[PDB]
C-alpha cells in the first residue's frame, strides 16, 4: 500500500515521447519491440485473456468496463463469418491528443497489440481507424507497415508459425460520432456516420455481421507489455479496481502546457504544476478545473483540492474521467462562454437520428446563448436543469450524455454566477 | 415449448422467442406510442416513443427493438416512463410549425392525438424554430418539408419496398434535410403509397391537397378495380 | 362583447382572413356553417362556399 | 380556468406562441375532450327545486 | 537525446497515402465471400 | 449549408470530369483491401481519392463513383453531404481551417482570426476574389495541447502569433511553405520547459519479461 | 338546389350500433328483423421482425441506408 502512488521511472508504459534515436523496425527492436513474441503467441489465448483478467485492465476511453469481459465476448466457436479488430483512433472531446502521440512516434507497438489481440482471441485481421484530420501519421502508419510486411513479421505466416493476420488502415472523413463504438463500425462499411441500436452488440453482429470488437489505442498498447512482462507489476499501481498508467495531459491556462504519463492516482495539484510547468498566476488564481477532456462536469477550486485522479474517485466527485485537459482555467475568463462554446461543438458535431439529443442540445445552445447574453429569469436556468435531465439517459449514443453533463455541472457548481450575470443584463435594460 | 413469459403489468403470457417487447405488449392489448415503427418494415429506433421502464435495471430501455430475454416484468404506466414519454413529446414539438389549421390531416395526425394522451399540457422553447425549405417531388405528392419529424419511415419504404433508392438523410445536428440531393423528379411505382407512410402531414396528396378534413366524410366498404389482385 | 351579424373579417390592407379549416364547422351545436374548400392559383387554400344557417345559428 | 390543457382550451396568446396550445385547442375543439366511463348523478338546488342531471 | 528524429514524413505530398496502399497490395489472402457480391446485383 | 444542389451551370451534369487509368488502378487497391460481397464499403476511400485529384468533387464526381462502384447515386450524395471535408462548393489551392473551440479560444483564438482577417482582407466562411484563400474556423482537429491551430492542406502549424501569421501569410504568397512542425521551440510535442522526461537510452529487452 | 346542399328521405342512413361480440350481432339482427350481412374480422399476424437479422452478412435482408 502506498500513499495513493505516484510517477515511477523505467517502469513506463513506453519510450520515446519524442524524438529518441531511432525509429524503424530497428528502431522499436532496440527499444525492446517483438522480442520472444512467437513463444507468447503459441501459447495460447486463454492465457492472455487470464493476464488481462489477472492485472485488471480498465477500458479507457471513457469506458468504466474491464477489456477482459469483452475479450472474452470475443471467443464464440467460429462460424463461416470471420472475426475482426478494430482499433479506434478518433480524438475528438476537444483536449484529447491522446493516441496521436502513440501513432506519431511508436506505431510498431500498435502492430504489436493488434497481432497480440487477433492471435488471441480468434480474431483474423486488424481494420486500424484513423481520424481524416491525420494524413501524415496516417503515412507514417502506412510506412511503418510497409516495413513491418518488409520484414515478414506479420500478414501470412506470423512470426513464422503458420497464421495469417492482416491489417486495413482505413481512413476516416472528419466526424466525431465515428469515433464512438458502432458507427464507428457503419462509417467501415460504406454507410454514413450513424450509430446502432446496442442489444445486438458488436460482438456477435459487427463489420457488415462478423462478430468482431473495438478497441482503443491505450488498451492495444498495453495488451504486448501485459503479455510479455510479469503479472501484478501493471496492478501494484494504484487501488483494487483500477490500476494502470494513464497520459495525463495539460491543455490549458498553465506555463508549457504538454502531455505526460502517470499511474491512475495523483494529487491533482502536484500533476498539474510539478509536471507541466506551472500554473499562470498562481494557484489561487484559477476559477475552475475540468477533468475528462469535454465530456465530464467542471471541478471548482475546494473540491479539487483532493481530489485523486482515480475513476471511482471522480464518479464519487459526480463526474467522469478522460484525458487532456485535466486542466484549470483562470478566472480572468467568462466560463459560461466557454461551456457555450462546447455545446456549439455539441451541435456541430453530432448526427440527428434520435429526437431528444437533436432538439435538446438546440434548447441547450439557445438558451446558452442566451445566457452569455444574460436574458431571461432563474426559471429559465432551472428549465436548463430540467432538460439536462430529461436528456440523459434517453439517447441511442453517449453524446447526449456527454453533451447533458457539462450543463449539469455548471447548475450544480456555479448558481450564483449565473445569477449575478442576469441581473447585470437587468441592470443593463433598466 | 419455445415460450418465454413476460409479466406484462404482472399478467404472464407466453411470446415466442427472439421477438420484440412490443409485439407482447399488443398480444396482451398494450399499444405502446410508436412512430418510427411500422409492422411491415425494419425496425430502425429513432423516434425514441416506444421507451418502457423496464424492473431492475436504472436505465429506461427502448421497446420497438428489443430482444425479451426470460421472464420479464414490463411496467408501462409506471412514473419515469411517463415522465420519459412527456419529455420526449416536449422535445418533438420544438422545431414543428404552427400549421395545424392548413395541414392537411387535421383529423388524421399523429402528433396531435399522441401529443394529447401522453404529452405536456405547456410548452417552452421561446426562441429558435427552425424552417426547412420544401422540394418538388412529383406531380402526384405535394411535399413541405418543415412539418417533417426526421422519422426515416418514407426512406425505409423506399429503399426496402419500392426498390427504387431516391430518398436519404443528408446533414447533421437539427439540419438534417430527408429528402432528394439533384432536384429529380421521384417518379416510379407505388409513390402513391408514400402519403400514408409519412405519419405527419409533410407528405399529402397534390390533387386532393385541400379539398377536405377527415372527421366530415364518412368511410365505406369497397373493392379495387383494374387491378387483378383487389 | 355582444354576439350579432356574422361578419367575416379580413387582413390589414389584405385579402381573406379565413382559410377553410372547419374547426367553427366543427364547433357549430346547430351544425348550421356548411363549407366546401377550394384551392386558388395562389396556391394557399381557400374556399368555395361557406353558408350559415341564421334559421338554425343559436348565437 | 383551470391549469389542465387538456380540458379546459388555453387562452389566446399562448395559443398565438406555443405549439401545445395549439395542439390542445385543435383536438379539443374538434373531437371534445376524452371522459372515463362510468355513471354518474349530481343534484343541486335550482329554484325550483333538486336539479338532478344523471 | 534532444534531436528530432522524425522529419521523414515532410516530404508526404498528396497522393503518397494511396501510392503507398497500392503498393502494398500483394501477398494478400483473398478476403472470403459470402454468397453473392452486393445486396442488390 | 444549402444542402439542395440547385443545378447552377459549372455543375449540372455532364460536367466534364474523368479519373486516369492510374488511378484506377488506385480504385483496385481500394476495392482490394476491402472483403468480397460488400463494394460498397470504398465510397468514402475512393471519393477521397476524387477530393485529391480535382479541387473540389462536383455531381459530375459522386455519379462518376456510382457509375464504377455500381451502388445507387443518393448513398454516394448522402455520404458526400455528410461529412467535413467534401466541399461540394468550390474552395482554393490553399484552405485555411482554424481550429477554435474550448482550449483554442482560451489560448486567444481571436486575435490569430483578426491576424488573418486584416492580413488576407475577405471575411470567414466565404472566399477571396481570387483563388487559394478559402477560410473556416472549426472544430477540433487534434492538437490540443498546443495554440489554437492551422490547418491548411494536409499540414499543421502550432505556437501562433500575428506576426507569424504575416511570415506564413507571406510564404504562402511566396509559395515557399514551411515545415509543418511547431514554432518558438519546443521542436515536439513536449514539455517545453525542463526535460521531465526520462534521460537514459531506454534498454528494452534486457530488463524485466516472463515466459517469454 | 337552393344552397347546393345533400338532402336525403332517409331517416335509417345515420346510424351505427356498437357491438361487443359477434354473436349478440346476429342475434339482436335476427330479433329485429330485417335482412344482413354479416363479416368476419381481420387481424394483423404476428411476424418476426429483428434489428440483427436487418444488419445481416450473407443474406439479401440488408438496410442499406443505415
Ligand atoms: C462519446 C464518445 C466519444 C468517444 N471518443 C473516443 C475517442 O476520442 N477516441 C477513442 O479511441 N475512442 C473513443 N470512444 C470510444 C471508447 O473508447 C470505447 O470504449 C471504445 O469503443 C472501446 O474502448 P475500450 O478499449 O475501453 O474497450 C468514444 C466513445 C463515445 C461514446
Ligand atoms: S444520441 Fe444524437 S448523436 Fe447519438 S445516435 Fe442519437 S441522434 Fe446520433
Ligand atoms: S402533422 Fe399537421 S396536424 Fe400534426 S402537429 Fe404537424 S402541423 Fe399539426
Ligand atoms: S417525410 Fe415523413 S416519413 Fe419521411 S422522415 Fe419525414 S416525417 Fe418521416
Ligand atoms: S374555417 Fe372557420 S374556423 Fe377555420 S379559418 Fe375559416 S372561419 Fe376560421
Ligand atoms: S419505435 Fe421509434 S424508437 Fe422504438
Ligand atoms: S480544440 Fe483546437 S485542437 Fe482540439
Amino acid at each position: 500500500k502506498t500513499s495513493f502512488g505516484s510517477l515511477k521511472d523505467e517502469d513506463r508504459i513506453f519510450t520515446n515521447l519524442y524524438g529518441r534515436h531511432d525509429w524503424r523496425l530497428k528502431g522499436a527492436q532496440s527499444r525492446g519491440d517483438w522480442y520472444k513474441t512467437k513463444e507468447i503467441l503459441l501459447k495460447g489465448p486463454d492465457w492472455i485473456l487470464g493476464e488481462v483478467k489477472t492485472s485488471g485492465l480498465r477500458g479507457r476511453g471513457g469506458a468504466g468496463f474491464p477489456t477482459g469481459l469483452k475479450w472474452s465476448f470475443m471467443n464464440k466457436p467460429s462460424d463461416g463469418r470471420p472475426k475482426y479488430l478494430v482499433v479506434n483512433a478518433d480524438e475528438g472531446e476537444p483536449g484529447t491528443c491522446k493516441d496521436r502521440e502513440i501513432i506519431r512516434h511508436d506505431p510498431h507497438k500498435l502492430v504489436e497489440g493488434c497481432l497480440v489481440g487477433g492471435r488471441a482471441m480468434g480474431a483474423r485481421a486488424a481494420y486500424i481507424y484513423i481520424r481524416g484530420e491525420f494524413y501524415n501519421e496516417a503515412s507514417n502508419l502506412q510506412v511503418a507497415i510497409r516495413e513491418a510486411y518488409e520484414a515478414g513479421l506479420i500478414g501470412k505466416n506470423a512470426c513464422g508459425s503458420g497464421y495469417d493476420f492482416d491489417v486495413f488502415v482505413v481512413r476516416g472523413a472528419g466526424a466525431y460520432i465515428c469515433g464512438e463504438e458502432t458507427a464507428l463500425i457503419e462509417s467501415i462499411e460504406g454507410k454514413q456516420g450513424k450509430p446502432r441500436l446496442k442489444p445486438p452488440f458488436p460482438a456477435d453482429v459487427g463489420v457488415f455481421g462478423c462478430p468482431t470488437t473495438v478497441a482503443n489505442v491505450e488498451t492495444v498498447a498495453v495488451s504486448p507489455t501485459i503479455c510479455r512482462r510479469g503479472g501484478a507489476w501493471f496492478a501494484s499501481f494504484g487501488r483494487e479496481r483500477n490500476s494502470g498508467t494513464k497520459l495525463f495531459n495539460i491543455s490549458g491556462h498553465v506555463n508549457n502546457p504538454c502531455t505526460v504519463e502517470e499511474e491512475m492516482s495523483v494529487p491533482l495539484k502536484e500533476l498539474i504544476e510539478k509536471h507541466a510547468g506551472g500554473v499562470t498566476g498562481g494557484w489561487d488564481n484559477l476559477l475552475a478545473v475540468i477533468p475528462g477532456g469535454s465530456s465530464t462536469p467542471l471541478i471548482p477550486k475546494s473540491v479539487c483540492e483532493t481530489v485523486l485522479m482515480d475513476f471511482d474517485a471522480l464518479i464519487q466527485a459526480q463526474t467522469g474521467l478522460g484525458t487532456a485537459a485535466v486542466i484549470v482555467m483562470d478566472r480572468s475568463t467568462d466560463i459560461v462562454k466557454a461551456i457555450a462554446r462546447l455545446i456549439e461543438f455539441y451541435k456541430h458535431e453530432s448526427c440527428g437520428q434520435c429526437t431528444p439529443c437533436r432538439e435538446g442540445v438546440d434548447w441547450m445552445n439557445k438558451v446558452m446563448a442566451r445566457f452569455v447574453r444574460g436574458d431571461a429569469r432563474p426559471a429559465e436556468i432551472d428549465s436548463l436543469w430540467e432538460i439536462s435531465k430529461q436528456i440523459e439517459g434517453h439517447t441511442i449514443c453517449a453524446l447526449g450524455d456527454g453533451a447533458a453533463w457539462p450543463v449539469q455541472g455548471l447548475i450544480r457548481h456555479f448558481r450564483p454566477e449565473l445569477e449575478e450575470r442576469m441581473q447585470r443584463f437587468a441592470q443593463q435594460h433598466q | 415449448s419455445n415460450l418465454i413469459e413476460v409479466f406484462v403489468d404482472g399478467q404472464s403470457v407466453m411470446v415466442e422467442p427472439g421477438t420484440t417487447v412490443l409485439q407482447a405488449c399488443e398480444k396482451v392489448g398494450m399499444q405502446i406510442p410508436r412512430f418510427c415503427y411500422h409492422e411491415r418494415l425494419s425496425v430502425a429506433g429513432n423516434c425514441r416513443m416506444c421507451l418502457v421502464e423496464i424492473e431492475k435495471a436504472p436505465k429506461v430501455v427502448a421497446a420497438c427493438a428489443m430482444p425479451v430475454m426470460k421472464g420479464w416484468n414490463i411496467l408501462t404506466n409506471s412514473e419515469k416512463t411517463k415522465k420519459a414519454r412527456e419529455g420526449v413529446m416536449e422535445f418533438l414539438l420544438a422545431n414543428h410549425p404552427l400549421d395545424c389549421p392548413i395541414c392537411d390531416q387535421g383529423g388524421e395526425c399523429d402528433l396531435q392525438d399522441q401529443s394529447m394522451m401522453f404529452g405536456s399540457d405547456r410548452s417552452r422553447f421561446l426562441e429558435g424554430k427552425r424552417a426547412v425549405e420544401d422540394k418538388n417531388i412529383g406531380p402526384l405528392v405535394k411535399t413541405i418539408m418543415t412539418r417533417c419529424i426526421q422519422c426515416t419511415r418514407c426512406i425505409r419504404f423506399a429503399s426496402e419496398i419500392a426498390g427504387v433508392d431516391d430518398l436519404g438523410t443528408t446533414g447533421r445536428g437539427n439540419d438534417m434535410q430527408v429528402g432528394t440531393y439533384i432536384e429529380k423528379m421521384f417518379m416510379s411505382e407505388l409513390s402513391g403509397n408514400i402519403i400514408d407512410i409519412c405519419p405527419v402531414g409533410a407528405l399529402t396528396s397534390k390533387p386532393y391537397a385541400f379539398t377536405a378534413r377527415p372527421w366530415e366524410t364518412r368511410k365505406t366498404e369497397s373493392i379495387d378495380v383494374m387491378d387483378a389482385v383487389g | 362583447r355582444f354576439r350579432g351579424e356574422h361578419a367575416l373579417r379580413r387582413y390589414p390592407s389584405g385579402e381573406e382572413r379565413c382559410i377553410a379549416c372547419k374547426l367553427c364547422e366543427a364547433v357549430c351545436p346547430a351544425q348550421a356553417i356548411t363549407i366546401e374548400a377550394e384551392p386558388r392559383a395562389d396556391g394557399s387554400r381557400r374556399t368555395t362556399r361557406y353558408d350559415i344557417d341564421m334559421t338554425k345559428c343559436i348565437y | 380556468k383551470v391549469d389542465d390543457a387538456k380540458v379546459s382550451p388555453p387562452k389566446r396568446a399562448e395559443m398565438k406562441t406555443s405549439m401545445e396550445s395549439l395542439i390542445h385547442h385543435f383536438k379539443l375543439y374538434t373531437e371534445g375532450y376524452q371522459v372515463p366511463p362510468g355513471a354518474t348523478y349530481t343534484a343541486i338546488e335550482a329554484p325550483k327545486g333538486e336539479f338532478g342531471v344523471y | 537525446n534532444t534531436t528530432y528524429k522524425n522529419l521523414q514524413h515532410h516530404d508526404y505530398s498528396t497522393y503518397t497515402f494511396l501510392d503507398l496502399n497500392l503498393d502494398l497490395s500483394k501477398f494478400r489472402m483473398p478476403q472470403p465471400s459470402s454468397g453473392r457480391e452486393s445486396p442488390r446485383h | 449549408a444549402l444542402f439542395v444542389h440547385r443545378d447552377t451551370p459549372k455543375n449540372n451534369p455532364e460536367t466534364p470530369f474523368d479519373f486516369t487509368p492510374e488511378n484506377y488502378k488506385r480504385i483496385e487497391a481500394i476495392v482490394k483491401n476491402y472483403p468480397e460481397g460488400h463494394k460498397a464499403a470504398a465510397v468514402l476511400p475512393v471519393l477521397d481519392l476524387a477530393q485529391r485529384q480535382n479541387g473540389w468533387l462536383p455531381i459530375s464526381a459522386m455519379n462518376k463513383v456510382a457509375e464504377i462502384l455500381q451502388v445507387p447515386p443518393m448513398r454516394v450524395y448522402e455520404v458526400a453531404t455528410f461529412y467535413t471535408m467534401y466541399n461540394r462548393k468550390p474552395v482554393g489551392k490553399y484552405h485555411i481551417q482554424v481550429c477554435t473551440t474550448t482550449p483554442c479560444m482560451l489560448r486567444n483564438s481571436d486575435s490569430i482570426l483578426e491576424a488573418i482577417q486584416k492580413k488576407l482582407g475577405i471575411k470567414v466562411g466565404e472566399t477571396t476574389p481570387d483563388k487559394l484563400f478559402t477560410l473556416i474556423e472549426v472544430e477540433c482537429l487534434g492538437a490540443c495541447v498546443n495554440a489554437p491551430m492551422v490547418q491548411i492542406n494536409d499540414n499543421y502549424y502550432e505556437d501562433l502569433t500575428p506576426k507569424d501569421i504575416e511570415e506564413i501569410i507571406d510564404e504562402l504568397k511566396a509559395g515557399k511553405i514551411p515545415k509543418p512542425g511547431p514554432r518558438s521551440g519546443r521542436f515536439s510535442c513536449e514539455p517545453a520547459g525542463g526535460l521531465t522526461s526520462l534521460t537514459e537510452p531506454p534498454k528494452g529487452p534486457g530488463f524485466g519479461v516472463q515466459a517469454g | 338546389p337552393l344552397m347546393g346542399w345533400a338532402s336525403t328521405a332517409d331517416p335509417l342512413s345515420n346510424l351505427v350500433l356498437t357491438f361487443s361480440t359477434k354473436e349478440d350481432a346476429i342475434a339482436f339482427a335476427e330479433k329485429n328483423g330485417w335482412s344482413y350481412d354479416v363479416e368476419e374480422r381481420k387481424v394483423p399476424k404476428p411476424k418476426s421482425k429483428s434489428y440483427g437479422a436487418n444488419f445481416s452478412w450473407n443474406k439479401r435482408t440488408r438496410v442499406s441506408t443505415k
